[PDB]
Order: structure tokens, then C-alpha cells, then sequence
């Protein structure tokens, strides 16, 4: 998972309490070498009936279909890997249409073509420093909650647009704001540097989140 | 739901 390192990173940073600092030195706090590679950029769940639709950042598109099988279709938009109950994996093409799955394959192109006509691309504005596949996932009243195969958990907050990408191997954080500006930080950093209460208070929830994916196991 | 639409 690295979800127990994550909690324990956000847990730490928590501690702190970065906001409550007399001079507050965000900007000292970031780090361009710690820039994700990838994130969720769209997402659909029609979960009650046909599963959950998400595009990565470099055009990739996955389902996860309620049968708690995944599909994941690479941006060469022919590459197939298929990903069974078991956890087994497989590797076909579109372009071979093939026997076994074209039901679950145009499930898929039905999601991929909706998000491509429907929806913004997050963190487009991005440049990026093995293909991750959605894990978990939830929603709140207040946000949707990604957990990626690679570690990174994605949070994204439905008022107001703000975004937060977690990553527990570069122990950091990209926080996107409410004008899509976006940065990188290293959480020890922001330990030792504070950042302000908009940050903090995500961080805080972050770290609810993250508690309630390792409870839910 | 979705994400955020165009």
C-alpha cells in the first residue's frame, strides 16, 4: 500500500502544526524534484451500475467494474492490460478484438469517449518528472478519495476545485489551488518552514482519509 | 458524479 508510511508522513507534518507559526515560509518548503508522474486528471463514477471511469495524466483510461475486475487501456490507445479478481494480469489489444472481453472493452470506450467530450483535464498546466491502476476509492460529501497502485493518494475537493497528491516515496505533496496554480512540496520541509492554514487544514483531512483507507481494510 | 466538465 505504502498507505502506513503516508499516515505516519501526514501524522508528523499534523504535529507540527505548520500554521501556527509567527513567520510562515511556504515557498522555502518546495521542491521540483519531487513533482508526480502521474495523477488522475478525469473521473466518472457511475459505480451503481457500470463501475468507476478514470483517466491518468498521460492519457491512459481505466475502469473498474463492479465484478472488482479492472481494465486499463494504455495511451497508445491499442495496449490492453486486464487485471482479474485474482489479481492476475493479462495483455491484449483492441485492434484484435478479442473474443473474451469486447463487452468489458466498449464498456471502457463509452467511459473514455465521455470523459474526452465531457471533461476538464486536471493538472494540465503540469509537467511530469510502470503504469499505475486505481486500487481504492470513495467519496465523500466533500471530496473523492484516489488511492493509486503506486502509493499516491489523490485527493480531490468538490467546492472549490482544490486538489491535493500525495506520494509516501518522495514524502511530498502537490497542493493544486482554487486558479489551478500548482506546487510541490517536501512534507519535511513544510514541517520546518510552515505553510498557511488553507494547506494546513487540508493536510489535517488528508490525514482522516488516509486513516479511514487502512481502517476499511 | 463526475470530475469537472469542460
Amino acid at each position: 500500500c505504502h498507505l502506513s508510511d503516508m499516515l505516519q508522513q501526514l501524522h508528523s507534518v499534523n504535529a507540527s502544526k505548520p500554521s501556527e507559526r509567527g513567520l510562515v515560509r511556504q515557498e522555502e518548503a518546495e521542491d521540483p524534484a519531487c513533482i508526480p508522474i502521474f495523477w488522475v486528471s478525469k473521473w466518472v463514477d457511475y459505480s451503481d451500475k457500470y463501475g468507476l471511469g478514470y483517466q491518468l495524466c498521460d492519457n491512459s483510461v481505466g475502469v473498474l467494474f463492479n465484478d472488482s475486475t479492472r481494465l486499463i487501456l494504455y495511451n497508445d490507445g491499442d495496449s490492453l492490460q486486464y487485471i482479474e479478481r485474482d489479481g492476475t494480469e493479462s495483455y491484449l489489444t483492441v485492434s484484435s478484438h478479442p473474443n473474451s472481453l469486447m463487452k468489458k472493452i466498449t464498456l471502457l470506450k463509452y467511459f473514455r469517449n465521455y470523459m474526452s467530450e465531457h471533461l476538464l483535464k486536471a493538472g494540465a498546466n503540469i509537467t511530469p518528472r510502470r503504469l499505475p491502476y486505481l486500487r481504492t476509492w470513495f467519496r465523500t460529501r466533500s471530496a473523492i478519495i484516489l488511492h493509486l497502485s503506486n502509493g499516491s493518494v489523490q485527493i480531490n475537493f468538490f467546492q472549490d476545485h482544490t486538489k491535493l497528491i500525495l506520494c509516501p516515496l518522495m514524502a511530498a505533496v502537490t497542493y493544486i489551488d482554487e486558479k489551478r496554480d500548482f506546487r510541490t512540496y517536501r512534507l519535511s520541509l513544510l514541517e520546518e518552514y510552515g505553510c498557511c492554514k488553507e494547506l494546513a487544514s487540508r493536510l489535517r483531512y488528508a490525514r482522516t482519509m488516509v486513516d479511514k483507507l487502512l481502517s476499511s481494510r | 458524479m463526475q470530475s469537472s466538465p469542460l
